[PDB]
């Protein structure tokens, strides 16, 4: 099941020939989709929010004044 | 669950040294599968100045499947459907350059604000913007100026 110390899935990695490797579960749910390898071929949150908004109407604002020149 | 934690972390990385011109996140942390982008139109490209939002919504099994990414304002590009649908192949589900999990949000912006600068001539998201940007590209440089207007509300 899962590590007692730390509580994540302590699950088996598996390799593959290109050299890269991933977790099994995340690379049989990858094979489902396409049989290629992956990676080649084969705090408030307010404080978050109004930063994000603030720096959306900054770009919009620095915008008008590059193309009004 | 995977999608949550990869958005997160994105979320993170992406906002500690954003490219220029880009913001994305999260319209609110309570949803993170729901993202907004405003994304500039680099300079001396001909979308120069242009500042277009789109929606990225992602699915459950991301970073499995790829987001899908609508322009919110108008748009006249060889890769964007009339409703704003992006349509290029990172965003494109399992000889392209295909979705696979080692892509991030950053990377699909990276390659939307290059297809501005260089559109897919041989895609047709948008035959009639296609077909301009070869024969007449004097006026898709014209009409993309007014787009630009448009996207500043001016
Ligand atoms: O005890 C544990 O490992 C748990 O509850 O996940
Ligand atoms: O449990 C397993 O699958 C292992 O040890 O490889
Ligand atoms: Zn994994
Ligand atoms: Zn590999």
């Amino acid at each position: 099941d899962d590590c007692a110390i730390c509580w994540d899935s302590m699950q088996a990695a598996r390799k593959l020939p290109c050299g890269h490797l991933f977790h099994n579960s995340c690379l049989r749910s990858w094979l489902e989709q396409d049989t290629s390898c992956p990676t080649c071929r084969m705090g408030s949150a307010d404080e978050r929010q109004r930063m994000l908004v603030q720096r959306k109407d900054e770009l919009l604002q620095q915008a008008r004044k590059r193309f009004l020149n | 669950g995977t999608a949550l934690k990869r958005l997160m972390a994105e979320y993170k990385q992406l906002t500690l040294n954003p490219p220029e011109g880009i913001v994305a996140g999260p319209m609110n942390e309570e949803n993170f599968f729901e993202w907004e982008a405003l994304i500039m139109g680099p300079e001396d490209t001909c979308f120069e100045f242009g500042v277009f939002p789109a929606i990225l919504s992602f699915p459950l099994d991301y970073p499995l499947s790829p987001p899908k990414m609508r322009f919110t304002c108008e748009m006249f590009h060889p890769n964007i459907y009339p409703d704003g649908r992006v349509c290029i192949s990172i965003l494109h589900a399992p000889s392209a350059e295909r979705w696979s999990p080692v892509q991030s949000v950053e990377k699909i912006l990276l390659s939307v604000v290059s297809m501005l600068a260089e559109p897919n001539d041989e895609s047709g998201a948008n035959v009639d913007a296609s077909k301009m940007w070869r024969d007449d590209r004097e006026q898709f440089y014209k009409i993309a100026k007014q787009i630009v207007q448009k996207s500043l509300g001016l």
